[PDB]
């Protein structure tokens, strides 16, 4: 079973590159954010542009939604983070704090968390409701590229160019777990596997990984992309076949079989690295986004 | 600009 997602819509309208998108939980928006300044809303089955979200004032490197599908909160290049009503578009909380610019960021399955990750190679925890900051984690000695909660937000991965993931207790800020691998190439991205019990880890010698954190062990690698400069997300695509989904440096992106580790599709149609790619909460729907030499947003559908 | 869209430095 291979899938066979095609191209069905362009979004135009960000004047720098794509750093990242997002769907909504509840499958209707997409939440695009760009180094021109701007979140933008999509709807995520016609690619209607619906709004634009404005106040940060330098480029913003992610976004990410709440699990009612409300707000959003961005990370940014002024050093601060941003929360978003989504309705009114209105900035309810910034969150300062951070030394240097802010990388990545996460709601809590309970959203009253937010998690960020920064140049300043903290990780910081803040509080949804007043936006201040709760705990900062010394977490990594060099920026930090992801930062993402576990399904009962108990725990957080966070990974580094220092070459390493680790894993922490939400409650206390102590470090559960450090992943070392090989001669510990920076690491771009991580996230958990929606069952918990994996973590998804790119590294910049073009290698996504499988780990089990839990007992420190490599599943499975996915290789074949080109991924050495930039920190592209990567997803597991749950919704028909069990994919891994990834952006990719020669400007496609790439799915592979999670299970079998082969490339299943190659998208090809973006002009420039192709930096995000989110998988549609429950229809076989991928969005990509590219940087300066494209700054289209793309969404392609499937069978399966 | 934004620092993921940039290479590091």
């Amino acid at each position: 079973v291979k899938p066979n997602y095609a191209l069905k819509f362009t979004l135009a309208g960000h004047t720098k590159a794509v750093s990242s998108v997002k769907f909504s939980p509840n499958g209707e928006w997409l939440a695009s954010s760009s180094a021109d300044k701007l979140i933008k809303i999509w709807g995520a089955y016609d690619g209607k542009f619906e709004k634009t979200i404005s106040g940060h004032k330098l480029g913003i490197s992610d976004v990410a939604w709440s699990s009612d599908s409300n707000l959003l909160v961005s990370a940014s290049d002024d050093k601060t983070l941003k929360i978003w009503d989504v309705s009114s578009g209105k900035c309810l909380k910034t969150l300062k704090g951070h030394s240097n610019y802010v990388f990545c960021c996460n709601f809590n399955p309970q959203s009253n968390l937010i998690v960020s990750g920064s140049f300043d190679e903290s990780v910081r925890i803040w509080d949804v409701k007043t936006g201040k900051c709760l705990k900062t984690l010394p977490a990594h000695s060099d920026p930090v590229s992801a930062v993402h909660f576990n399904r009962d937000g108990s725990l957080i991965v966070s990974s580094s160019y220092d070459g390493l993931c680790r894993i922490w207790d939400t409650a206390s800020g102590q470090c559960l777990k450090t992943l070392i691998d090989d001669d510990n190439p920076p690491v771009s991205f991580v996230k958990f596997s929606p069952n918990g019990k994996y973590i998804l880890a790119a590294t910049l010698d073009n290698t996504l990984k499988l780990w089990d954190y839990s007992k420190g062990k490599c599943l499975k690698t996915y290789t074949g992309h080109k991924n050495e400069k930039y920190c592209i997300f990567a997803n597991f695509s749950v919704t028909g076949g069990k994919w891994i989904v990834s952006g990719s440096e020669d400007n496609l992106v790439y799915i592979w079989n999670l299970q079998t580790k082969e490339i299943v599709q190659k998208l090809q149609g973006h002009t420039d690295v192709v930096i995000s790619t989110a998988c549609h909460p429950t229809e076989n729907i991928i969005a990509s986004a590219a940087l300066e030499n494209d700054k289209t947003i793309k969404l392609w559908k499937s069978d399966c | 600009g934004a620092a993921r869209c940039r290479v590091a430095s």
